[PDB]
């Protein structure tokens, strides 16, 4: 008998991520300024990424 | 002579003659369906760590989404649930639940509203009548237990009548002292503990000697056809939470300890099969307002 | 073992008629038969655990040298596995099988004043399942029509409403009912696990229970090796010497 | 000096020695668990209205699909139940179901069979004799909490001796007003409201005084071995539908209000350890015929 | 006058005031989930006819794989919840369970520590006193329901004062003959069988006429927050195992026949509140003794 942690932090009984604020997290990050004070698209591309 | 009877067998209140219809039997039916799956969603959220269960289950019975800052007390379900009991309760009560608000619940879900499917043991004692000669004192206490308390202070051996009724099915007696009972115009058996008794065999003689107090507890067994989902626990529960919530205030009503006593005075009363029908669907209903006023208190 | 497997009446009575009356016998003093005991079950209780000794565990005890004696040890047999302790039976009834000692004239013992109530009371009929009172009416059954006595076996099963509910329906005479019996009489049979059961007879039972799958494989080539050049005691020829005692 | 007994150890009456080997014993937690199966169909039944749930669960129970025109009684399984828990009573039943008919009914599901790997509490109170002096008055009533009425009429102080028997583990006594007990050959402690004892401790004095009437009720808790699967509550409840439905109508046997009270009498006999096996099996039947007789009423 | 009280209400001994953080609470409600798991896992083993199920229970459970020749009692969170028992009962009960192993248990399982989800109702009676006049007697008897025997020797009627206390929420009051019950300075009606009191109304005078004896049967009623798990059948049998374990052997204390009669004793004492708390806590603790020991059985 023995144990092991599921791959990619996902539960299955829930059958999603671990948190469960994930897509509002992921919409945070588009709508957001990083790395610059002007427009850029480091937000909109980690978004692209992470989704 | 004198007569003694049992406190919870006087004057039986008429109950409720609304919501008894088909439709009506079908929204108590899926009520108490919604309310045992919100508890059981409540045990599951808390386990797997999400409120997606509680959720899904709270939206059903409410049809509203849960909200922050909300006192999450029900919805249209808890309040129709609320007033219907009301109803039952008492024939002077006010039936303020549109019909069809009721057949609008009753379409969340898809049950039947048999209420005569399975049966339940009740376990009341019902004593109609005692009936002892002079120079002799009896006394009645308890109702799950019944307790008889018998005194012969004349100058010979004394015969006291017991009378149990016809609807219960066995009566247990169990004495403090060895003592005879037999059944009208059959011979006296020798003295002996405990005595199994059908209440239909009729009235029954004990004879008390002059020595000492003699006492006789006594236990009764008494079955009721109830739907399958009947849960005698559960329903008890929901007494007395209605009870304490006050949905039993009226004018004109007995008030009775628990509802093991509430549907066997029903029944023993004139007209028992009809009240007995109601009462069935009042300890449905009660239990589904346990499960949902432990599940959502307010 | 063997006479717990038959599961017909005809294959109980074909036991029987191969079977000598020596197997039935035991030469083992064992203990007296009715006797309030503390035996030692400690699988599930710390303390002793309470019962009473009888003629139907699997397990000898003394008889008296009496027809009434002999009957109790065939039928102890038939329905534990195990006899009694009868001390010197003699060479000729010993010869003789056991149908023939219930069934026959000719081994020289009497057995018109049995009284059925009273062995059953001894072989304790209470503490006895549905296969074992089916084979103690058996031999009850066959006594009575040896002697004549069918209308007293009639009596007690009166007496007895339990028993005449489940009695056989064949008649000793008879070979139509014989073939045509679909009763289910085996005790012992192949399916339970290596475990103790609290009652003496419970748990001597399970011990045959559990040995009867051993025994159907390992009784052959012991069996043949003993027997392989001895002459067969059943009917043996002889002087036909004498019969003490009875 | 008179001698007080509580009614219900009384004269136990032997148990039936029949079914309760191992593959009886397997016999009775299949029909169990196809019981309380067949309980469980029933309500997915109702709420997905559909049949084929009910139709698979009373198939595999009673080896027999439903039919509308025929009656639903569970078939064999029903009968060697039915016959099983008659033979369970008395020594005197006539324990009449084949054991191939047992066997064949113990293959349909797999179970241990082990009536052993938990226990249960059971709430009667054991009052095998209480010893008192003379112009004294006792009386005891009640099972599953005792009251010991005693009244003084003599001079001066009286002792009465309480034996609670050598198997309950616990016994607390709570008077009406304070009180003095002690273990034989003990100093008396102060007067108290409640007392804390184990039977196996010896008979206990205690001192009444000249006056009001002195009662002392009396609660006791005892462990016994039951199976995993045992539920108190279920098991109750078929003791009641088993004595409604005739199944303990035997000559010379005894007849108790509940089946905690025939566990504990039948424990406090001559060799009570040789009966306590067979009632645990016993209490596991009335259990898969309570469930049984739920779905399917006859 | 002469006084009379419920049995159970005398002296009601403080409890324990450790293992009642947010912490704690966690532990115990995780002791709960893991205890219930492993008498799931029993059955699922008993009709699987397999021991796994109820090794990886176990495991969970004690940390610790089972061996045999080695008699499986739980491991270290048998070891910690029995003696954090003790010391919820009373106030004389050594701590001896160290913060990190309460820490380490609580991390087993995800779940919360909050034990005022739900309600529940506890049935038994409080007495706090009856007065009674010189020449009349009066016995108190019960604790689930209370009968309360009261006879008149004097020529006149008799008024005694029944005070049922400020907690429970509805008395219910039978009699064998029909009596008159009122409030303090209020009217008495006519002789009925039974009446619905609510206990903060005050103090209830019952005429008691000259001659037979007056039984009153007593029934109420009152809710207590408890967590959304509580199992009022699973407690009691674990508040019987405890008593008869041998854990509840403390020096000063009183002993209860059930644990209804346990919370409200506490519950009628100063400061009550405080002490209801940690009752509560000691229920769903056992709950979860109850169903362990019931797992893991001794002979």
């Amino acid at each position: 008998v023995g144990r092991y942690y599921n791959p990619f932090n996902i539960d299955p009984l829930t059958k999603k991520h671990v948190e469960d604020r994930l897509e509002e997290f992921i919409n945070q990050v588009q709508v957001g300024r990083f790395r610059n004070a002007s427009g850029n698209a480091v937000g909109t591309t980690l978004a692209a990424f992470l989704r | 002579a004198n007569r003694a009877t049992s406190a919870f067998l006087d004057n039986p209140h008429p109950v409720g003659v609304n919501y008894v219809d088909e439709g009506s039997r079908q929204f108590v039916a899926v009520a108490e369906l919604l309310a045992s799956k919100l508890i059981d969603s409540s045990r599951e959220s808390d386990e797997s760590n999400s409120d997606v269960p509680f959720v899904q289950a709270y939206s059903k019975f409410a049809d509203d989404n849960p909200r922050h800052l909300r006192v999450k007390t029900g919805g249209k379900m808890a309040n129709a649930l609320t007033n219907v009991i009301r109803s039952y309760y008492s024939i002077n009560a006010p039936a303020i639940v549109p019909q069809v608000e009721i057949d609008r619940l009753a379409s969340k879900a898809t049950v039947s509203g048999d209420m005569y499917n399975s049966y339940a043991i009740f376990n009341s004692v019902p004593i109609v009548e005692v009936l002892s000669p002079a120079r002799t004192t009896v006394s009645i206490v308890g109702s799950d237990r019944a307790d008889v308390t018998m005194l012969n202070t004349g100058a010979g051996a004394a015969n006291i009548t017991f009378n149990f009724g016809q609807i219960a099915e066995t009566v247990i007696l169990k004495g403090s002292v060895p003592f005879q009972l037999a059944r009208l115009n059959q011979p006296m058996p020798a003295a002996r503990f405990t005595y199994k008794l059908r209440p239909l065999d009729g009235p029954f003689i004990v004879v008390l000697p002059v020595g000492n107090p003699l006492v006789i507890s006594a236990t009764a067994a008494t079955r009721i056809q109830v739907p399958l989902a009947f849960n005698k626990a559960l329903v008890e529960s929901g007494f007395q939470t209605a009870m304490n919530d006050g949905l039993f205030d009226i004018q004109n009503v007995n008030y009775y300890s628990s509802f093991d006593e509430f549907i066997i005075s029903q029944y023993h009363a004139q007209d028992g099969i009809n009240r007995v029908s109601t009462c069935v669907i009042l300890g449905l209903a009660l239990q589904a307002y346990d499960q949902m006023r432990r599940a959502l208190p307010v | 073992m063997d006479v717990l497997s038959k599961g017909s009446l005809k294959e109980l009575l074909a036991h029987l008629e191969k079977t000598p009356l020596e197997e039935a016998i035991s030469y083992r003093i064992g203990t007296v038969p009715y006797q309030n005991v503390l035996i030692s079950r400690n699988e599930y209780y710390n303390q002793l655990y309470p019962d009473t000794t009888s003629l139907i565990d699997g397990v000898s005890r003394e008889g008296q040298r009496n027809v009434n004696g002999l009957i109790m040890s065939i039928i102890s047999y038939v329905v534990s596995g195990s006899g009694h302790y009868i001390p010197n039976i003699g060479f000729m009834l010993l010869r003789r099988s056991i149908l023939d000692i219930l069934t026959k004239h000719d081994t020289g013992l009497v057995t018109n004043n049995l009284n059925y109530g009273i062995i059953a009371r001894n072989l304790t009929v209470s503490k006895m399942n549905c296969e074992q009172r089916k084979r103690m009416l058996i031999c009850f059954k066959l006594l009575a029509y040896k002697d004549g006595n069918q209308n007293d076996y009639e009596i007690y099963l009166n007496q007895n409403i339990p028993l005449k509910q489940i009695a056989p329906n064949f008649i000793p005479g008879d070979m139509r009912t014989v073939i045509h019996n679909q009763d289910q009489l085996a005790i012992v049979g192949i399916p339970l696990t290596q475990s103790t059961e609290l009652s003496i007879r419970d748990d001597n039972a399970k011990s045959y229970k559990l040995g009867y799958v051993d025994w159907y494989n390992s009784n052959s080539f012991l069996r043949e090796r003993s027997e392989f050049n001895l002459i067969r005691l059943k009917d043996r020829d002889t002087k036909y010497g004498k019969l003490n005692g009875w």
